């Protein structure tokens, strides 16, 4: 739990579930096989900054 | 954008800019699909027939990359009111599907109570636009990007002539001469977290330009998720 610690260690949105953290990604990615990280789909993901 | 950086290359890739009959790119806005843009509900005014811009990191040199585009729909939010500025937000549908190459790209939403506690706690946010760089100056050239710092959301109300309502929300300087200003309405106001930028704010207004004892006053996007993909999916 405490999606508060450093983001319950999650990529990107942060949720709890009475005991523990339950990461999720924008739409556009898709959540690793980890639960924390999120790889996108496409090229151009939102929130990339195109370098 | 009194002040900041240049947007450098492939680094403000959300930059929308809404043009006119006149080709002058009066009002900013956010891309956050391939089919919508995010922005400011007053600017519907400062024009009467306008054209969306995406692409462009100046205003004077083709840099091959932009891309105009027309409204097929607008979005303006119905309780919005001039007298007040409450609920500046506004959503446009581009007749055509906006084409991601560099600088071209969508900025994230976030969901908002993970926003709220995350994104805006954090300690700074990211405003950029084609405006001012100057209260009185003319219209920017460049694409500019000043990172401004969270204002408390208290202070934010006493140093305004004006209620800071519960969509709106403070960023900015007390005395430093960096901040928004003419023209950057409608921008894209980004919050960075662990290399990925989420949409927290649009460019709503301020009292002047960088003024002293006073903020940029941004309208609170988390306040208006459920109703920006209301949108998205046209209503
Ligand atoms: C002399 C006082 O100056 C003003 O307030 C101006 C600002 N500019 S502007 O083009 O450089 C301008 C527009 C948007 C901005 C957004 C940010 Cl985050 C920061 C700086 C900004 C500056 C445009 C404008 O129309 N005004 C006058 C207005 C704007 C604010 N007012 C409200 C009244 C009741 N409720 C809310 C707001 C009074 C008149
Ligand atoms: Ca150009």
């Amino acid at each position: 739990k405490l999606c508060s610690l450093d983001n319950g260690d999650c990529d990107q949105f942060c949720h709890e579930e009475q005991n523990s953290v339950v990461c999720s990604c924008a739409r556009g990615y898709t959540l690793a096989d980890n639960g924390k990280a999120c790889i996108p789909t496409g090229p151009y993901p939102c929130g990339k900054q195109t370098l | 954008i009194v002040g900041g950086q240049e947007c450098k290359d492939g680094e403000c890739p959300w930059q929308a800019l809404l043009i006119n009959e006149e080709n002058e790119g009066f009002c900013g806005g956010t891309i956050l699909s391939e089919f919508y843009i995010l922005t400011a509900a007053h600017c519907l005014y400062q024009a009467k027939r306008f054209k969306v811009r995406v692409g462009d990191r100046n205003t004077e040199q083709e840099e091959g990359g932009e891309a105009v585009h027309e409204v097929e729909v607008v979005i303006k939010h119905n309780r919005f009111t001039k007298e007040t500025y409450d609920f500046d937000i506004a959503v446009l549908r581009l007749k055509t599907p906006i084409t991601f190459r560099m600088n071209v790209a969508p900025a994230c939403l976030p969901e908002r109570d993970w926003a709220e506690s995350t994104l805006m706690t954090q300690k700074t946010g990211i405003v950029s636009g084609f405006g001012r760089t100057h209260e009185k100056g003319r219209q920017s050239t460049r694409l500019k990007m000043l990172e401004v710092p969270y204002v408390d959301r208290n202070s934010c109300k006493l140093s305004s002539s004006f209620i800071i309502t519960q969509n709106m929300f403070c960023a900015g300087y007390d005395t430093k001469q960096e901040d928004a200003c003419q023209g950057d309405s409608g921008g894209p106001h980004v919050t960075r977290f662990k290399d990925t930028y989420f949409v927290t704010g649009i460019v709503s207004w301020g009292e002047g330009c960088a003024r002293k004892g006073k903020y940029g006053i941004y309208t609170k996007v988390t306040a208006f998720l459920k109703w920006i993909d209301r949108s998205m999916k046209t209503r």
